[PDB]
């Protein structure tokens, strides 16, 4: 299926102790494979992917000064967003940064985007063809100028179609046994007493591999997609995911709802009862 | 923007005493970044818990893992605490194996 | 691979 590589970046002031925090954190569709984090007495890039010892030591050297590039135009964005918004010193703000590119399962490009946030809310975005930018609010619309006038979303967009989508298809070459793996879910479910006579049933999918899942709860031959409760799919800690989709039946019903399971690791979905 | 963060703990396989296992904590939908999370053992810390899979959705609000290897015991209770700017009170949610 | 360099805003 498709791909993504993306990479997520934050930048942090905090006055009164020092520089601020910078943390920028690669992956290869959801598993991360690379970070740098500024909070280390030396910082360096690192992998965070078993395959990414397949890369030799100029690709650490040239990312890790790369990200101290970085550390220092985001400190001189933190200022200059101050001025921006008439803000004071004393304060901590966030810049937000995500970029990436996508390919379908052919390697070809399908997106290419870069977004950013300040205060957690959007400043300035790349448009779809790459080619403009779209300004949140006036301040963004002196970034968007400043970087009309230095011609950035050509390089840009030179990067998210070049260089993204070369290196994703490395990596997925390189990391095959474990990025284009599929791990089928395995599932259970979970009975809970409430009160007024009611049960809670949680229909749980474990040790799978993509994150894509979909867990619906049913009740002749239709879904509760409604009354459904869930949480959004989630690491596990070992490079696999897991999600849960509860119900709230009636005592003694337990047995005509079903949870079923859809994944790319399971040709006929799963289906459960309690 | 200010986000309360969602706490979520939970192990890699269901629990089964004297079974290696692997416990997480996943806090998310937070705002600002700024956050401290521990992860205990019967009321201590955890010493070398990993912090890992950072990100962040379309509304800009953080993810983090904190995760650690662990075998459970019948008796040993384990939780996260987590200290953020939109809590008055530091927040601990325990393991809920029964869950 | 990382992009080249982010401008300043
Ligand atoms: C994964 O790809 C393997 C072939 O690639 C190896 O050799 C090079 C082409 C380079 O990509 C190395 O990193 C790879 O180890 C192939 O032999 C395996 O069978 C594949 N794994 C599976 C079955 O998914
Ligand atoms: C910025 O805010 C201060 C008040 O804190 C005010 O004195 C000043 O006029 C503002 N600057 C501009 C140009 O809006």
């Amino acid at each position: 299926g498709p791909h993504s590589l993306r990479y997520f970046v934050t930048a942090v002031s905090r006055p009164g102790l020092g520089e601020p925090r910078f943390i920028s954190v690669g992956y290869v569709d959801n598993t991360e494979f690379v970070r740098f984090d500024s909070d280390a007495e030396n910082p360096r890039y690192e992998p965070r992917a078993r395959w990414m010892e397949q890369e030799g030591p100029e690709y650490w050297e040239r990312e890790t000064q790369k990200a101290k590039g970085n550390e220092q135009s985001f400190r001189v964005d933190l200022r200059t967003l101050l001025g921006y918004y008439n803000q004071s010193k004393g304060g901590s703000h966030t810049i937000q940064v995500i970029s990436g590119c996508e390919v379908g399962s052919d390697g070809r490009l399908l997106r290419g985007y870069q977004q950013y946030a300040y205060d957690g809310c959007d400043y300035i975005a790349l448009n779809e063809d790459l080619k403009t930018w779209t300004a949140a609010d006036m301040a963004a619309l002196i970034t968007k100028h400043k970087w009309e006038q230095a011609g950035e979303a050509e390089r840009l967009r030179a990067y998210l179609e070049g260089t993204c989508v070369e290196w994703l298809r490395r990596y997925l070459k390189n990391g095959n046994a474990t990025l284009l793996r599929t791990d089928s879910p395995k599932a259970h479910v979970t009975h809970h007493s409430r009160p007024e006579d009611k049960v809670t049933l949680r229909c749980w999918a474990l040790g799978f591999y993509p994150a894509d899942i979909t867990l619906t709860w049913q009740l002749n031959g239709e879904e509760l997609i409604q009354d459904m409760e869930l949480v959004e799919t989630r690491p596990a800690g070992d490079g696999t995911f897991q999600k849960w989709a509860s119900v709230v039946v009636p005592l003694g019903k337990e047995q005509y709802y079903t949870c079923h399971v859809y994944h790319q690791g399971l040709p006929e979905p799963l289906t459960l009862r309690w | 923007i200010q986000k309360t963060p969602q706490i979520q703990v939970y192990s890699r396989h269901p629990p089964e005493n004297g079974k290696p296992n692997i416990l997480n904590c996943y806090v998310t939908q937070f705002h600002p970044p700024h956050i401290e999370i521990q992860m205990l053992k019967n009321g201590k810390k955890i010493p070398k818990v990993e912090m890992s899979d950072m990100s962040f959705s379309k509304d800009w609000s953080f993810y983090i893992l904190a995760h650690t290897e662990f075998t459970p015991t019948e008796t040993d209770t384990y939780a996260c605490r987590v200290k953020h700017d939109s809590m008055a009170e530091p927040k601990t949610v325990y393991w809920d194996r029964d869950m | 691979f990382a992009p080249g360099n982010y401008p300043a805003l």
